[PDB]
């Protein structure tokens, strides 16, 4: 949200695609990392530890590949400019000449 | 020196495709994803713990 | 006129995948040449629909395969 806020001035629209590209990335790396590494106690004797990791790695693998990725996004893209209520912003700036 | 240094950059392209998709068409991937979390959703209520 | 077109968007099309401006000419297609898929083809609609305010409908893009194409729609309207 914070990466979103800091390019919003060039359009909505463009500041959306712009953040995916620039955190999107970051974001999924973090996550898989840290999935997989709580996945690997799947192996584990312990049936304690080996459900929770396997929750945990299940939660952030939904978590950043769907939730995050897809439907925030999304819902940001779809209200448009009622996303930075009760601030007033411009769904797309002045055009400018070619 | 030279240690901290980006190669072969595969992840910003793609990842500005995939906005291109969610800024064209939101509705259809909001349902979408809104279907898979009800898919997941669904089993929650039966839940037993020992 | 078209050439201010294609000045803007060479400097958007490099934005995007990194070709520079000197090499697009109206004289050759985008996907056999530049290798420019469709995606990248909403990209470049959608940024420059944003930043210059000139909209180019969905069911349209793939009516358009050539740099000169896209400028004398653009010139069109």
């Amino acid at each position: 949200v914070a990466r979103l806020k800091e390019e919003i001035h060039a359009g909505i629209n463009t500041g959306i695609i712009r953040a995916m590209g620039g955190s999107g990335s970051v974001v999924t790396a973090a996550g898989l990392v840290f999935a997989f590494t709580m996945m690997s106690f799947a192996v584990s004797e312990l049936t304690v530890m080996a459900q929770v990791g396997t929750t945990i790695g299940m939660g952030l693998l939904f978590d950043t590949l769907i939730v995050r990725s897809f439907m925030t996004p999304s819902i940001a893209a779809l209200l448009g400019k009622w996303f930075w209520w009760p601030q007033v912003v411009r769904q797309r700036p002045i055009p400018q000449p070619w | 020196g030279k240690l901290l240094e980006p190669k072969r950059m595969a992840r910003v392209r793609g990842w500005r495709k995939v906005g291109a998709a969610i800024v064209r068409w939101p509705g259809p991937i909001l349902v979408g994803a809104v279907a898979l979390a009800l898919v997941g959703l669904l089993t929650l209520p039966g839940y037993r713990t020992n | 006129t078209q050439e201010e077109i294609i000045a803007g968007l060479a400097e958007i099309i490099e934005e995007v995948t990194g070709i520079e401006p000197s090499e697009v000419t109206p004289e050759k297609s985008f996907v056999d040449d530049l290798d420019i898929d469709s995606l990248s083809m909403v990209e470049i609609a959608v940024q420059t629909e944003d930043k210059y305010g000139v909209k180019i409908p969905d069911e349209d893009l793939a009516g358009l395969r050539t740099v000169g194409d896209v400028v004398a729609y653009i010139q069109k309207l």
